[PDB]
């Protein structure tokens, strides 16, 4: 449908900083946002089945 | 066979044994068996449980690991995964391929060298109370009953006692 596009981004806020926004317009602010506890990496795993509930 | 044992002078493999890999085939007056060494067995065993133990244990290291995940902008970051990956799945696979063709070779080996090694501690305890045939076997010049014959097996075989018998029946066929 629409001609325009709609370009996302993002960051992670320290636990006791603030993050503060100014906007003439042309913008789309976040109604939530997510808690983020980060300890080690993995991946994306690419593939079509569904859960097998096991270990 | 490298010493001689199983391809070489043993031709073939006793079928009605299947108590142990190595053993003998008694056929005395009182009747014949065959009776199998599990002493030997128990140590060739050992090894091997050993062997193969050793061959999946000390590659315990194994850690996290991943898949695929770069844009078509950053293709050459995904070829340089690309180069790693393959590169490791070939040192691994050749590697282990060989790792398998190597030791079984000197596996099958050690059967031959415990065989050898059996047949030649046989030999050693009858020098002349016996004669070597050639296939492995071993016709005694006296009478040796069921119960003389544990005394082989369990080496505890006397060569004074039986020594006159068979000395004196050598020149009765030499003529
Ligand atoms: C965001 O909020 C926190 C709330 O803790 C602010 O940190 C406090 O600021 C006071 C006032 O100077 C200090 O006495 C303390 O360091 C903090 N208070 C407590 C109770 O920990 C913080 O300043 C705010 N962050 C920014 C970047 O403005």
């Amino acid at each position: 449908g629409q001609s325009g596009r709609m370009e996302f981004f993002w960051t992670i806020l320290k636990p006791n900083d603030a993050i503060n926004f100014e906007s003439n317009g042309n913008f789309i602010a976040p109604e939530y946002a997510y808690k983020i506890v980060k300890k080690g990496d993995s991946t994306i795993m690419k593939s079509e089945l569904e859960y097998g509930n096991c270990n | 066979g490298l010493f001689g044992a199983i391809a070489g002078f043993i031709e073939g493999g006793w079928q009605g044994m299947v108590d142990g890999w190595y053993g003998y085939h008694h056929s005395n007056e009182q009747g014949s068996g065959y009776a199998a060494d599990k002493e030997s067995t128990q140590k060739a065993i050992d090894g091997v449980t050993n062997k193969v133990n050793s061959i999946i244990d000390k590659m315990n290291t194994q850690f996290e690991a991943v898949g695929r995940e770069f844009n078509n902008l950053e293709r050459r970051i995904e070829n340089l995964n690309k180069k790693m990956e393959d590169g490791f799945l070939d040192v691994w696979t050749y590697n282990a391929e060989l790792l398998v063709l190597m030791e079984n070779e000197r596996t099958l080996d050690f059967h031959d060298s415990n065989v050898k090694n059996l047949y030649d501690k046989v030999r050693l305890q009858l020098r002349d109370n016996a004669k070597e045939l050639g296939n492995g076997c071993f016709e005694f010049y006296h009478k040796c009953d069921n119960e003389c014959m544990e005394s082989v097996r369990n080496g505890t075989y006397d060569y004074p006692q039986y020594s006159e018998e068979a000395r004196l029946k050598r020149e009765e066929i030499s003529s």
